[PDB]
């Protein structure tokens, strides 16, 4: 009978872990303030990894990789490709991003701007997306917190019918051994008012989020669509897979992007043990090639593929360290 | 990178190596404070024995 | 020359006393009954050894130590033991009466009728030196006696020799290691009272040494001596400066310098490698990039915690056997490539190496084999406020409830000194997290 | 800290206490005229905690016998082991208690407690540093319950500083001598939760239940019982009487195990456990051991530890094992059992092994429990006690002896009192 505590009740995921571990008959859940377990599915901020594995004749395991928001924040991420040797510095993955703070690196910014203005072409900013610099370089002094110029892709792949915008979304586990296993099940987070490049001020469009937009459910439930009718849409439409043209990118980013933070977040030689869940977020343009948008720490699971993933959470991720009395994840290979 | 302050003799040596530059209570005081301790506790068995006499 | 007077209070530092001038003397090569045939200078010397060592007409060497119980039992064994004839019966103090794992017992009650006596047997052995520089005390933080009688001695002696260095050699608490209930209390009690009267302190986690002696040496059970075994080897690797030739840390001031910055952030964490089972059949034996590599895995500390989620202020590395400046520095920069090592903004990315050509002497019929060469690693990082984190909890859990409090209260201490040591630990886990992060 | 002064009162008090002298003799070595005759040093090493050493050479244990009625005293004399205690320590009285506390507490006891006292002094003033009393009584007589607790009263007064601790046998009808005996148990209560640092709560019901369902004895006499009594108090005591890991003291004991002054009553356990004269042919291991010390058919104490939460825990193992064993099967019963232990006290479970194992058994273990559910026994002796005093019965027993019904009311009181302070740690 192993052990476990819940220390975030907000999580869609981890809500269902909780219930499958029981379901088992083989865990049982401890009250939050319980030092004698198991497993922990920890809190979202000030998580106490100083805390763990110090209760002797336990194997202790968290679902939280300490160090790993270093990836998972915007103004971090930034900071991480640009610095570390195995991504830097012109990241043919990765939009061109600037860090800037309000009262930096904004001096550097307008170099490069500049340039853009010399070289008569595209100048589209994202931070809310913006027209010219210096009518939202002040926009940072008007929400009073750091966030991050980035370049807009001005050119993105279009979904027909519909002349439509789209992110893709995938689901990374890292489990104890630093295996990084993709989910083969991703998720379309599609727009469903035409993309307009003319002015960039309507929110429909332009922004690629499930939560604002709510147009919707038109082409597909809840504007989402899954990885067979997506490679079925590119084998139509431009005599390709989604394994070729996109997936193969996908999986050079996960793996580089984990590869890189390894000798930081490795519990290997730890007196505990972590495993996380990513989310990473992609944006493909019309030339097939993938960008990275965002990673998220705590990723939250499309309607559908709920079942699923959480039972290969308890698979490869608990069931490994605790083992109870055809796989769903491709493994990325290092 | 650089090695400086290289100081050798017959038992070992010493050296630094650098990577990168940078970027009371008086002895009256305690006398009273445990003497503010003895009182409380004797104020505390006085208080016993006042109970033990009732 | 400047003497040192080294203070071993309860039973943690007493025993630990007697593990490391017993391997002071094999390493110096002085006799259970004091003799030191490779002294020449008979009846006294300004050489690096008299730092820990006098010396009598007879050329008799004895320790400048102080042991101090407040129960006879356990310094009756060193004055029964095989090393009865190198103390002085002065030097070994004991009381009738233990504080009973309580602080308040050992810092108001017990500490009063017997801190004068104390002092006054110190006083003896200061009178003898020619130039003291100061003290190394050795105490249980979870102790009544190592708790509350060491911060009632520390105290005083900041008064009584304002101008001298105070350094600890401090036993963190661990429930693997026959540990009283209260433990967290009198950690957190002695650790508020000592703060400004400590200049360096080295933290020992018995749960770090206790895993060390499971996984490297194969013992399933560790008892005190395997333990204390092991601490005196991190703790000579330490002192080793000041009792023989070198040019890196010659003086207790040094300590402060080189590795403590900000002074109430003085607590480095000691990294040891190797430890080798004596009873290990084939061992291949480790070079310089191995051992000093074997410095920043979290499982060789004194502490178990995370130096790569937090910021380096100093780094030592001390270095004893067949090492070379060429090894060294070929290792680092090996390691600096492959490992998350980040200083504060305020601070040089560096270390400070010293070497001593004599490979670590290890007690005959041990549990430790010889070794061509061993490193300690002393680093001031932030990590370590892990250790005050985990305790402050306990403290926390315990202390709610009010837990305990009475017996504390009935000894003559105020109930408001338990708020007042957390608030400072408050500050103190405070201070840590505006250096690191 | 070494010597403990011994003191036996009452019936129940000397018929315990002779029988654990008898049986801690036996492991020390010691036969029944004085002398020392075992083969090993670790046999006299720390036997000064419980004995005198006088000129033979010969063993004095460090007892106090003491009863209003001279009959058991008698019986203990000459008894088994009779002869080995001091003669000058055998304090007694004509007149009787009556199994009325009245008579133990404040008229017949009162003509004897200053002779008993004297002889207190005598053997305190021997000692080179005395760090307790410990006393054998039960609660539901006269002079064991009313003089045993006028007793610690006045060693309280003479040694505020010392350690008071009692083995106090808990009365009940299942085997019950006469129907006042909840009244002297209430009386008693009162006097135990302000003056004793220590109290092993020995029911009378759980060693008659374990006599009767484990032990397979259809009816029990109170030699059976004392059985029980005499194993317990040997397991509780080895930390005191044989050198070990720990330098344990009966202080250290109460620190660690009373988180609030009040709350110092235990429920003890011995596993396993064993009938008088049947031997035991197969060993127990580790893990049987550790499961039948906490289970509740091994508790001296008739409380249900599953309807209450352990505050602290002591646990002695006696015996040739593994000590790897014994840590994997302590912190093993802890992390299955986690919630059944306050999280407000961390690491409150501790453990201590002993290589010497007791007469007739080759490992042992001995539980000392701090639980809120001890507030069952007292319950249970407050509603059998309620039943009587609401129609003021058998009370003319007690008010012909010069009491009044406000000092029922206030004994009462502060039961119920220590009952809701149990429940308040029993939650929250
Ligand atoms: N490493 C090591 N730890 C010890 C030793 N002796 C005791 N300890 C630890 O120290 C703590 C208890 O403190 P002690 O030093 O035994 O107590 P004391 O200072 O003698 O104070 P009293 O309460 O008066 O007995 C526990 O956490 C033990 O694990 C030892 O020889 N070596
Ligand atoms: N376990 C045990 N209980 C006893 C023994 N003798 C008497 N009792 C119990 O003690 C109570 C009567 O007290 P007793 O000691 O005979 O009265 P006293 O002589 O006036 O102290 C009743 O509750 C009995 O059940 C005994 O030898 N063993
Ligand atoms: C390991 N520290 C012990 C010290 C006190 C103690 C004494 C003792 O003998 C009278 C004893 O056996 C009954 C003990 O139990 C093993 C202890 C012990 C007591 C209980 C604890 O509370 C949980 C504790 O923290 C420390 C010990
Ligand atoms: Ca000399
Ligand atoms: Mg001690
Ligand atoms: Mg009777």
């Amino acid at each position: 009978m192993y052990t476990f505590v819940v220390r975030d009740e907000n999580s869609s995921v981890y809500a269902e872990v909780s219930r499958l571990l029981l379901a088992t008959g083989q865990w049982k859940r401890l009250r939050k303030d319980n030092p004698r377990f198991n497993l922990m599915l920890g809190e979202r901020n000030r998580l106490p990894f100083g805390r763990l594995g110090h209760e002797p004749g336990l194997v202790q395991l968290v679902n939280y990789y300490r160090g790993a928001d270093k990836l998972c924040r915007k103004a971090s991420l930034v900071k991480l490709i640009k610095t570390s040797p195995e991504l830097s510095e012109s990241c043919t993955w990765f939009p061109e991003s600037y860090v800037i703070y309000p009262t930096d690196e904004r001096e550097v910014f307008l170099a490069a701007y500049n340039r853009r203005r010399e070289g008569r072409e595209g100048n589209v900013w994202i931070a809310l997306i913006s027209s010219e610099a210096s009518e939202l370089l002040d926009f940072i002094d008007e929400q009073g917190q750091v966030h991050v110029i980035q370049k807009y892709l001005e050119k993105p792949l279009l979904l027909e019918p519909g002349h439509r915008k789209f992110d893709i979304r995938s689901w990374v586990l890292v489990d104890h051994l630093y295996n990084i296993y993709l989910y083969r099940e991703g998720v379309l987070r599609t727009s469903s008012e035409p993309y307009n490049s003319a002015n960039f001020q309507d929110k429909t469009c332009h922004l690629t989020n499930h939560c604002i937009q709510k147009n919707y459910g038109r082409y597909e439930e809840g504007n989402e669509m899954f990885f067979e009718e997506f490679n079925q849409y590119l084998m139509d439409a431009l005599n390709t897979t989604l394994e070729n043209s996109i997936l193969l990118q996908i999986k050079h980013i996960i793996r580089s992007c984990l590869m890189c933070i390894e000798p930081a977040i490795s519990t290997k030689h730890l007196h505990y043990q972590s495993f996380q869940l990513f989310g990473f977020d992609f944006m493909v343009d019309e030339e097939l090639k993938v960008w990275l948008i965002e990673v998220n720490g705590a990723p939250a699971c499309a309607q559908k593929l709920y079942a699923e993933l959480c039972q290969g959470i308890v698979d490869v991720a608990i069931s490994s360290v605790f083992p109870l009395a055809t796989s769903i994840f491709i493994k990325l290979h290092h | 990178m650089e090695v400086i302050e290289l100081n050798k003799c017959t038992s070992g040596q010493s050296f630094e190596v650098i990577l990168k530059p940078p970027s009371d209570p008086s002895l009256e005081e305690i006398q009273k404070k445990l003497e503010a301790a003895e009182e409380r506790r004797k104020y505390q068995e006085a208080e016993l024995l006042k109970h033990l006499a009732e | 020359m400047r003497e040192c007077i080294s203070i071993h209070v309860g039973q943690a530092g007493v025993q630990i006393g007697n593990a490391c001038w017993e391997l002071y003397c094999l390493e110096h090569g002085i006799q259970p009954d004091g003799q030191m045939p490779s002294d020449k200078t008979i009846g006294g010397g300004d050489d690096s050894f008299n730092t820990f060592f006098s010396e009598t007409g007879a050329g008799k060497h004895v320790p400048r130590a102080v042991f101090v119980d407040l129960e006879p039992t356990v310094i009756d064994e060193v004055r029964t033991g095989t090393y009865r004839q190198l103390f002085h019966p002065e030097q070994l103090i004991t009381g009738k009466e233990d504080a009973a794992n309580n602080y308040a017992r050992g810092h108001y009650t017990i500490g009063k009728e017997i801190i004068d006596l104390v002092l006054d047997r110190i006083r003896k052995l200061a009178d003898q030196c020619t130039g003291l520089q100061g003290f190394l005390v050795f105490h249980s933080f979870g102790g009544g006696t190592g708790s509350g009688f060491t911060s009632l001695l520390m105290e005083r002696l900041s008064v009584d020799y304002g101008k001298k260095s105070k350094l600890e050699f401090s036993i963190y608490p661990a429930p693997q290691v026959s540990t009283a209930v209260v433990e967290p209390y009198n950690s957190i009690l002695t650790t508020h009272t000592t703060l400004e009267h400590s200049d360096c302190a080295f933290m020992v986690d018995n749960e770090a040494i206790y895993d060390i002696c499971r996984r490297n040496l194969d013992i399933e059970r560790p008892t005190y001596t395997n333990l204390n075994r092991l601490i005196s080897q991190i703790v000579s690797s330490i002192t080793a400066s000041l009792r023989f030739d070198g040019a890196l840390n010659v003086d207790l001031t040094e300590f402060q310098t080189n590795l403590v910055p900000y002074p109430r952030i003085h607590f480095p964490l000691a990294t040891y490698a190797p430890v080798i089972s004596a009873e290990k059949a084939y061992h291949e034996q480790l070079s310089v990039a191995e051992i000093t590599n074997a410095c920043f895995e979290p499982a060789n500390q004194m502490v178990k915690c995370d130096p790569r989620h937090g910021k380096y202020m100093a780094c030592c590395l001390l270095y004893r056997g067949d090492v070379v400046p060429k090894d060294v520095n070929a290792a680092i920069a090996t390691i600096k490539t492959k490992r998350s090592i980040q200083f504060v903004d305020w601070c040089p990315t560096g270390f400070k190496v010293g070497i001593n050509y004599q490979p670590p002497t290890v007690v005959p019929g041990g549990d430790l084999a010889k070794v061509q060469r061993a490193v300690c690693m002393l680093s001031n990082t932030t990590a370590i406020a892990e250790a005050w984190a985990r305790l402050d909890h306990k403290f926390d859990l315990m202390y709610a409830k009010r837990a305990f409090v009475h017996w504390y209260v009935g000894e003559g201490m105020e109930e408001g000194e338990f708020s007042e040591a957390r608030e400072d630990m408050a500050a103190l886990e405070k201070d840590y997290e505006e250096v690191g992060v | 800290m070494r010597e403990i002064v011994h003191i036996q009162a009452g019936q129940c008090g000397n018929q315990i206490g002779a029988k654990f002298w008898e049986v801690i003799s036996d492991e020390h070595g010691i036969d029944p005229t004085g002398s020392y005759h075992g083969d090993s040093d670790l046999q006299l090493e720390r036997i000064n905690v419980y004995y005198n050493e006088a000129t033979g050479n010969k063993y004095v244990p460090r007892a106090i016998l003491v009863d209003l009625e001279p009959g058991t005293m008698d019986s203990v004399r000459s008894g088994p082991f009779g002869q080995i205690f001091r003669p000058d320590n055998f304090v007694f009285g004509q007149s009787g208690a009556g199994n009325n506390w009245a008579k133990g507490h404040y008229t017949e006891g009162a003509e004897l407690v200053d002779s008993v006292l004297d002889v207190v002094r005598k053997e305190s003033e021997s000692c080179d540093c005395l760090q307790g009393f410990q006393l054998t009584h039960s609660l539901g007589g006269g002079t064991g319950s009313g003089m045993g607790t006028l007793l610690i009263s006045k060693i309280r007064e003479e040694y505020p500083d010392r350690i008071m601790n009692t083995f106090s046998v808990m009365p009940s009808p299942k085997v019950s001598d006469t129907v006042v005996e909840p009244y002297n148990a209430t009386l008693s209560v009162h006097q135990l939760v302000e003056n004793t640092d220590e109290t092993y709560c020995i029911d009378n019901e759980a060693l008659y239940d374990i006599c009767f369902r484990t032990l397979k004895l259809t009816t029990p006499t109170y030699g059976d019982l004392n059985h029980l009594v005499s194993a317990t108090m040997s397991g509780v005591t080895t930390c005191l009487r044989f050198p070990g890991q720990l330098n344990a003291d009966l202080r250290k004991l109460a620190v660690n195990m009373v988180p609030f002054p009040r709350l110092h009553f235990f429920m003890p356990g011995f596993a396993p456990l064993t009938s008088r004269g049947s031997q035991q042919y197969r060993a127990l291991t580790v893990p049987e051991l550790t499961q039948q010390m906490f289970d509740s058919k091994n508790m001296m104490a008739a409380c249900d530890p599953r309807h209450g939460r352990y505050l602290t825990v002591a646990a002695i193992f006696r015996g040739r094992m593994s000590m790897k064993e014994v840590d994997e099967q302590m912190l093993n019963v802890q992390n299955k059992n986690s919630s059944y232990f306050v999280e407000w006290i961390p690491n409150n479970v501790k453990t201590a092994v002993c290589d010497i194992p007791p007469r007739g058994l080759k490992m042992s273990a001995t539980f000392i429990g701090n639980s809120t559910a001890i507030q069952e026994l007292f319950k249970r002796i407050s509603e059998q006690f309620t039943a009587m005093f609401r129609r003021k019965a058998f009370l003319h027993w007690y008010t012909g002896e010069g009491m009044d019904e406000m000092e029922f009311t206030e004994a009462e009181s502060n039961m119920n009192d220590l009952v809701s302070e149990y429940q308040q740690y029993q939650d929250a």
